[PDB]
C-alpha cells in the first residue's frame, strides 16, 4: 500500500505543561471552567477527524491555553495552589475529600482574586455545543463506494408456469 | 375419438411439454448464473447487518 504521512518532528514541539498530575488535579475544576472552550473544539475536532494529525493545531491551542491558565494562578494565587497540591499529592489515591480546608482557601483566593467560580458537582459532565468554523468531514472513516445492492422484487406475483414442472406433475 | 381431435390434442400436449422444457432449461441456466455469480435473489447467504453496528460517539475517539 501506501506511505503512512506523520508530520515532522518541528511540528510537534510546542511548550508543554510541564507540571505533575496532582499539580493537574488540583486545578481541574477552575481548569474546566477557564479552559472550556480550546479544549471543547479540540475534542470535537478529535472525535470528528477520528486522526491525530488533523488535532494538532487545535491540540497546541489547548497547550496554549492552559498554560495561561497556570501563570494567572502563578501571579495571583501561588502559595495558596501550592499547599492545595501538596496537600492533593500526599495522597495515594489523591483524594479530593482530605484536602477540604486547602480546597477553601484556595477557592476564596481565586474567587477574590480573580473572580472564578468553581464547578458544581454535575456542570463538567455536561455535553456542551461548540461553535467551530472548520468544516464537517464528509468522510472522516477514508472509505469508499459501497457495492451495489441486489436488485428487489418487484411485480404482481403470478401463477407458475404449467404448475411444479417436475418431471411429470401438471400441477 | 376423431382424427382431427387426437391431432389437436397432441399438439396442445406437445405445445404444454416443450414449454415445460424450455422452462427447464432456462431454470438451469438462471440457477448456474446466480450460484456463479451471486447477483441474483437467490444463493443469497447471510451476512451481517448493519443495524447492529452502534454509530455512537464511543469512549476513545480513534475509530
Ligand atoms: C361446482 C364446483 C364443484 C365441482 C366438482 C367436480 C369434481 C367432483 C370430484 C372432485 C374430487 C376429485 C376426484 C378426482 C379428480 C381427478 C383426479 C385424477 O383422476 O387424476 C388423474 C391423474 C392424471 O391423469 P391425466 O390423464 O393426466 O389427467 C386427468 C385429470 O384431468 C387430472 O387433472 P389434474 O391435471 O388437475 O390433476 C393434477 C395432478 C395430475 O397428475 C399428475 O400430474 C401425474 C402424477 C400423479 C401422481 C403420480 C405418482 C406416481 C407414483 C405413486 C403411485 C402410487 C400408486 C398408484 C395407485 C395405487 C392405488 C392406491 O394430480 C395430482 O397431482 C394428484 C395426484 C393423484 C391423485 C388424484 C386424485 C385421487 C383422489 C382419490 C384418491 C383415491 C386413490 C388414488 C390412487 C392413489 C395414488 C394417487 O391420473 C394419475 O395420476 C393416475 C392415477 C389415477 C388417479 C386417481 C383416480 C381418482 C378416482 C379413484 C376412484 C377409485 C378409488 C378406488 C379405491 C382407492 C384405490 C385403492
Amino acid at each position: 500500500p501506501g506511505i503512512v504521512e506523520l508530520p515532522s518532528l518541528e511540528d510537534l514541539k510546542v511548550q508543554e505543561v510541564k507540571v505533575s498530575s496532582s499539580v493537574l488535579k488540583a486545578a481541574a475544576h477552575h481548569y474546566g471552567a477557564q479552559c472550556d472552550k480550546p479544549n471543547k473544539e479540540f475534542m470535537l475536532c478529535r472525535w470528528e477527524e477520528k486522526d491525530p494529525r488533523r488535532c494538532l493545531e487545535e491540540g497546541k491551542l489547548v497547550n496554549q491555553c492552559a498554560l495561561e491558565f497556570f501563570r494567572q494562578i502563578k501571579r495571583h494565587c501561588a502559595e495558596p495552589f501550592t499547599e492545595y497540591w501538596t496537600c492533593i499529592d500526599y495522597s495515594g489515591l489523591q483524594l479530593f475529600r482530605r484536602c477540604r480546608k486547602e480546597q477553601a482557601q484556595f477557592d476564596k483566593c481565586v474567587l477574590d482574586k480573580l473572580g472564578w467560580v468553581r464547578p458544581d458537582l454535575g456542570e463538567l459532565s455536561k455535553v456542551t455545543k461548540v461553535k467551530t468554523d472548520r468544516p464537517l468531514p464528509e468522510n472522516p472513516y477514508h472509505s469508499r463506494a459501497r457495492p451495489e445492492p441486489n436488485p428487489e422484487v418487484e411485480g404482481d406475483l403470478k401463477p407458475a408456469r404449467h404448475g411444479s414442472r417436475l418431471f411429470f406433475w401438471t400441477m | 375419438d376423431a382424427p382431427e381431435k387426437n391431432y389437436e390434442r397432441t399438439m396442445a400436449i406437445l405445445q404444454i411439454e416443450s414449454e415445460k422444457a424450455e422452462l427447464r432449461l432456462k431454470e438451469l441456466e438462471v440457477r448456474r448464473l446466480m450460484r456463479a455469480k451471486g447477483d441474483g435473489p437467490w444463493f443469497q447467504y447471510p451476512t451481517i447487518d448493519k443495524a447492529l453496528i452502534d454509530h455512537s460517539p464511543k469512549a476513545t475517539p480513534d475509530n
